RNA sequence: ACUCAACACGGGGAACUUUACCAGAUCCGGACAGGGUGAGGAUUGACAGAUUGAGUGUUCUUUCUCGAUCCCCUGAAUGGUGG
């Protein structure tokens, strides 16, 4: 339209721009003050687009779910294409905190184009974002932890007892309740739990011992490995069975034993 | 109440007038199937089924209403958009998930504006356009 | 000179292109055999060859409804 | 590759005087056999379907689809002699099986009708059932599992009666329903599910089964929820009725929108008692508003289905359904 | 378009072929002495083919053009008619 | 003799006719060679399926008054005309299975061979 | 939407005074307790000496309740053409409408 | 016989101005000269002699 | 091409060709094969009928006839009185 701030020589600059990086023809797309925006564009241009976009010059541009998810954006009327390919209540909700401008207007609006007057309902209707978090456990974590609390234990006296200090505040800040929902129904609760000393055994004892967690030829590795299964002699023989603390502490300051090196090293080097 | 009227409406609309095309479909069929049986063999001069037909629907988009997606849609998204402009209501973003479907839009659109174009090289007014700004400059270049 | 850039009035059915209309195991199609009479295997062709010298070699005519046609020599013997 | 060849040309000459090689060649009548095909919904033609092809990974499933769907027709017209015997194809062949099909109709001028027609319906579906189209969702609780949805309760038993995929542990003596009460205590509990139970029953086209494992179960819930409240007893659970069938469960679907959870197959097929009756459904369902279907499953998280693409209206026939 | 073989086998003893630049049918030797007859187009496109792959070295001048071929192209066509050889300058001369 | 003798002379002659055109290659090609009789020494491979096929070689070679010899399979036929196209990696793009050569030349030492083999009229 | 287990990690440990950023939510105890637990336990590990202050946290709420969104009043409607229509009614116009 | 006995069909006849091309060059515009029949003024001749020609007056 | 150093000038007196320009149809003159094609392969040409301005296999129906480079897909090459 007329209203523009923009002087010209910075779009042409722009414009320029895109001839080189063409594509879907951008290029003619963006000249129609026509413009597109997803991952499919490169994130140089895609950036060149919102800035005129933003400047008054544009006036539609079509998008994917990506734009105003995470990036502030002017908008008045916002359109929406058919339920395809997944349309979702917390996408809904997204789109919904977005059209109109702070101060200029005071309307903002949406259309549905429009291949039903059903589902607009099933979106609209129903209200409710949660958080219905998830567990942290994990086996691969605890070989994670394994290797941190051995890590400073391998040559060292002072250093040591200073890093087993931190691993101490750090292992037990972790694992405390966790406690989400799916899990106190899982004859847990009510509502309680921490418990989970009693899992880091019965992995701990399979995984030192198995043969074939060394490697072809098999275990030992170290001398030691039986250890393991020695904190499960302790524990699970009353279960043990009721504590918070003493038992957690416990089973972090037993913990080496021997595991099984070049192995567990490959598998936390994996993930990072 | 209303709101659904309409769509149902033109929905159900959409549904018997895809049956009537299969009834023009169906007879234009008949004749290009080659039944030779009406021995009649040219003394009657209303042959290939009976009456009452011979009408013309419209076409579009292929038919005038349409369910459902990527043929719907497009056409009218056009119309959709400068419907805000003709409302001054501004500038607006439009939303379609990845990844061929914002791409077949946008890519329509500038099918259709350089389709529009084109019209306007049919070129009476536009004629006049050129026929103005070319003097101005020859009277310029003279005058410098 | 000049030049400009745009060729499409189009929007019809434009032409496939030629491709090869296969028969398969073409040989065995022309030359029948029979049930084995004293041992020795009777040869018998359905397909007969173009009286020319250059379809004088091994080179067959051809079969439709209302005429019958060689392919070598672009011949025709009427039926 | 004549050896193929040779033997539709013995089942056809056989069949009908000897040799469709000879004229009908082309044809003349060529729209109404192709007519008959794609009125159907089947894929025969494209060259335009939109608009011109990827040229392959399009065409070729096309393709497969078309002249294994002709096996299937031939394969029942060649009845009124013995049974249904195979056939096997290349690419040539099928213009062969073509020709048969052509002489078949145009000489016996409309004896064919009832069998091409019944077969090419049912596998029509077979085929609409199965082009279909899988994913792995996920989510199942978001939705899906608030608001209005429903599993009709054949589908409940059967997955309780499922488990091969680890054969069924601890030894009672065949009362087996905690599953139910399992499920209950799932999607209760961690779910919304507004939910409704539809016992469905009788489907069938039976007998082969003691047939306790219904009827129990179906008064079970009824006197639960009923009861007016007891803490464990809300989901709740209607009647009807009767059996399925369509012209009554219009009333009920409008009113309240819903989506849907279901089951065919594993195996145990067996044709007409199971999945027969459960597929046609599938088929109803994306006629109307369109409601989506689920499952099984395969499950906490989720499972199957399908979904939000087009349909064709209207086409069915159901007629075993013996009540 | 087979008169390929005859067209390899007047390169060998000569090492030198040349023809017009014409869209019209002639033979590309005038005289050969085996009197071959091809058209002009063909001849062209054989040895266009043969210069991409290193074996020929290329000589235009007014409406026509002069082809040697190299050693890199006595390898290639000794292979192709399976036949080895002394060389071709030294039994020339 | 060994079956040493038997198939690497084959191969030998094979070869010799290739390189030349001696050789038909084919269905119909070969076919219509024995029909007017043109053919010398001929040579087939037995390994196929489709019926007759084989029928029709052997047929018109007695009746030609053709010589024929019988190998096994169709495979390494194949490659000892050369088929078959290897590629960069020395790896299949296509890769022949081929039957029925006719040759119109004859050996020298692998013709003399022959002979001592007496293979057919 | 993710991998919401690589977050408890991050929100179990370490001096993270932390500030968060989140739309409407229907749920706030449940969540929260677990907050507010391991805060709790972060003090409890600092200790005997505690901080600086101890941990807690917050969970801003007090009358305002969703009027936040409010003042830009997104007004949803529907497309929805008659049965009949033309796309060529082509450009510039006075009025489209 | 059916494409190509309809395609380069009307100048293999040989007629007008057409099919006239330099020997020097190709190219048949600015006259191949008949004049005691050479060639050269299409490649110009003011590039070329070598034909035994020289401007003395 | 536009004062003298544009305007019987561009060897420019053009029926077709020449010829750039307009309406319509045809052909690869896309080299080089890394990626796909069994004996049929992938392939070439066509009488007759129909399509068509066209007793033009362009294309289809029909069947016959043939090098396997010809053929299919990206990269690249090429040609141009286009700038």
């Amino acid at each position: 339209g007329e209203k523009c701030t923009v002087e010209p020589e910075v779009v042409d600059s722009l414009m320029e721009d895109c001839e080189k990086e063409g594509e879907d023809l951008l290029l003619r797309a963006l000249q129609r003050g026509i413009g597109m925006h997803h991952a499919g564009v490169k994130g140089k241009l895609r950036a060149h687009v919102e800035r005129l976009f933003r400047g008054r010059h544009c006036g539609v541009i079509f998008s994917t779910e990506t734009l105003a998810l995470g990036i502030h954006s002017p908008c008045r009327s916002v359109v929406l294409a058919g339920d395809h390919i997944l349309l979702n209540p917390t996408q809904f909700r997204q789109m919904m905190g977005r059209a109109g401008r702070r101060g200029l207007d005071y309307l903002g609006h949406l259309v549905f184009l429009g291949i039903t007057m059903r589902r607009i309902k099933r979106l609209m209707t129903s209200s409710m974002t949660v958080i219905k978090g998830n567990v942290q456990m994990d086996p691969i974590s605890n070989l994670r932890l394994l290797q941190l609390y051995d890590f400073n234990t391998l040559r060292h006296l002072k250093n040591e007892a200073g890093w087993k200090t931190h691993v101490l505040k750090l292992a037990e800040r972790l694992f405390v309740n966790p406690l989400f929902f799916q899990g106190r129904n899982s004859v847990a609760g009510g509502n309680m739990e921490g418990f989970t000393v009693e899992w880091l055994q019965m992995l701990l004892g399979y995984f030192q011992r198995e043969g074939l967690h060394f490697s072809d030829h098999a275990s030992s590795l170290g001398s030691i490995l039986q250890d393991a299964m020695y904190v499960f002699r302790e524990a699970h023989v009353g279960n043990e069975g009721f504590s918070f603390i003493r038992m957690l502490t416990s089973g972090v300051f037993d913990k080496a034993h021997y595991s099984p090196l070049y192995d567990k090293k490959l598998n936390s080097g994996v993930l990072d | 109440l209303l709101e659904r009227h309409a769509a149902d409406g033109m929905e159900k609309k959409k549904r018997m007038l895809l049956r009537q095309q299969h009834l023009q479909l169906l007879q234009q069929q008949e004749q290009e199937n080659e039944p030779n049986q009406e021995e009649s063999m040219e003394q009657k001069s209303e042959e290939q089924g009976g009456a009452q037909e011979e009408e013309q629907e419209k076409e579009t988009v292929g038919s005038v209403s349409f369910p459902g997606s990527r043929q719907f849609i497009r056409e009218h998204i056009l119309n959709v958009l400068r419907e805000l402009i003709a409302r001054d209501m501004g500038p607006t973003i439009v939303f379609s998930f990845e990844s061929e479907d914002c791409g077949d839009l946008v890519k329509y659109v500038v099918e259709q504006l350089e389709e529009a174009e084109s019209r306007y090289r049919k070129t009476n007014e536009f004629a006049l356009y050129k026929a103005r700004i070319e003097r101005a400059a020859a009277a310029q270049e003279a005058r410098r | 000179k000049g030049k400009k850039k745009k060729k499409k009035v189009f929007t019809k059915p434009k032409k496939p292109i030629h491709r090869h209309k296969l028969e398969k195991m073409r040989a065995l199609k022309y030359f029948k055999v029979t049930e084995n009479d004293d041992g020795s295997f009777k040869v018998e062709r359905t397909r007969d060859e173009c009286p020319n010298p250059v379809c004088g070699a091994g080179v067959f005519m051809a079969q439709h409804k209302d005429r019958k046609y060689c392919g070598k020599c672009h011949l025709t013997y009427a039926a | 590759m004549s050896s193929r060849y040779r033997e539709l040309i013995a089942i056809f000459g056989e069949f009908l005087e000897e040799n469709d090689f000879h004229v009908r060649i082309s044809m003349d009548r060529v729209g109404e056999v192709k007519t008959l095909f794609s009125a159907k919904t089947i894929p025969v033609e494209s060259e335009t379907e939109a608009a011109i092809e990827v040229v392959t990974i399009e065409a070729a499933r096309r393709r497969d689809a078309l002249r294994r769907t002709c096996n299937a027709v031939l394969r029942t017209r060649h009845s009124d002699q013995h049974v249904d015997v195979g056939t096997i194809v290349a690419d040539e062949e099928e213009r062969l099986a073509w020709k048969f099909l052509i002489g078949a109709l145009a000489a016996k001028n409309s004896e064919i009708l009832p069998v091409v027609e019944a077969e090419l319906l049912l596998a029509a579906v077979e085929y609409h059932y199965a082009t279909a189209r899988p994913e792995l969702c996920d989510m199942f609780v978001h939705l899906s599992a608030s608001e209005m949805f429903f599993i009709d309760g054949d589908s409940l038993f059967m997955a309780a009666l499922s488990p091969q995929s680890v054969d069924w542990d601890l030894i009672q003596p065949l009362h087996v329903i905690y599953n139910a009460q399992k499920l209950l205590y799932d999607m209760h509990c961690r779910g919304a599910r507004f939910h409704v139970v539809f016992f469905d029953s009788l489907l069938w086209i039976w007998e082969s089964a003691p047939a306790k494992l219904f009827m129990r179960e179906n008064l079970r819930k009824t006197l639960m929820s009923l009861s007016e409240n007891d803490a464990k007893v809300g989901l709740s659970i209607s009647n009807f009725s009767s059996y399925y069938s369509e012209a009554f469960e219009t009333y009920v679907k409008q009113w309240e929108p819903e989506f849907i959870l279901m089951s065919d197959g594993e195996q145990l097929g067996r044709l007409n008692p199971l999945q027969a009756f459960f597929v046609r459904p599938s088929a109803a369902n994306n006629t109307h508003d369109s409601r989506r279907k689920a499952n099984y499953t395969d499950a906490d998280e989720a499972n199957p289905y399908r979904l939000r693409r087009q349909y064709r209206s209207i086409v069915e026939d159901e007629a075993v359904g013996d009540k | 378009k087979r008169s390929r073989d005859d067209v390899y086998r007047f390169f060998f003893t000569e090492g030198v072929i040349s023809c017009k630049k014409d869209p019209l049918g002639t033979w590309t030797g005038s005289l050969g002495g085996k009197t071959f007859t091809v058209p002009s187009i063909q001849v062209m496109q054989l040895m266009r083919s043969m210069k991409s792959r290193g074996l020929i070295k290329e000589q235009f001048a007014w409406r026509h053009f002069y082809w040697f071929l190299n050693d890199e192209g006595v390898e290639y066509l000794r292979k192709y008619l399976f036949l080895p050889h002394d060389a071709v300058p030294n039994t020339h001369k | 003799a060994t079956p040493e003798n038997l198939e690497d002379a084959l191969r030998i002659v094979l070869q010799k006719s290739r390189e030349v055109n001696g050789l038909i290659r084919g269905l119909s090609e070969v076919a219509r060679a024995l029909d007017r009789r043109t053919a010398h020494l001929c040579v087939l491979a037995e390994d196929c399926e489709d019926e007759e096929y084989k029928k029709l070689i052997t047929a018109l070679a007695k009746q030609g008054e053709v010589d024929l010899i019988n190998v096994e399979e169709r495979e390494k036929l194949a490659q000892w005309a050369g088929l078959t196209k290897m590629d960069s990696t020395g790896e299949l793009k296509k890769t022949f299975k081929c039957s029925c050569v006719a040759v119109r030349d004859f050996g020298e030492r692998t013709r003399a061979l022959e002979f001592l083999l007496s293979h057919l009229r | 939407n993710g991998n919401g287990d690589v977050w408890e990690r991050i929100l179990a440990l370490l001096p993270c005074p932390f500030v968060a950023l989140s739309a409407t939510l229907g749920e706030t105890q449940q969540l929260c307790s677990w907050l507010n637990r391991v805060q709790g336990r972060l003090k409890e590990q600092t200790e005997e000496m505690s901080g600086k202050m101890r941990d807690f946290e917050v969970h801003l709420l007090p009358s305002e309740g969703k009027s936040i969104q409010r003042w830009n009043d997104i007004k949803k409607y529907i497309y929805l053409p008659p049965p009949g229509a033309a796309l060529t009614q082509k450009k510039i116009k006075a009025q489209y409408n | 016989m059916g494409h190509l006995e309809q395609w380069r069909s009307r100048q293999k006849i040989g007629m007008g101005k057409g099919s006239r091309h330099c020997v020097i060059c190709s190219n048949q515009k600015a006259v191949i000269r008949k004049y005691e029949l050479n060639v050269c003024r299409q490649c110009f001749r003011e590039n070329a002699a070598n034909i035994g020609f020289s401007k003395l007056r």
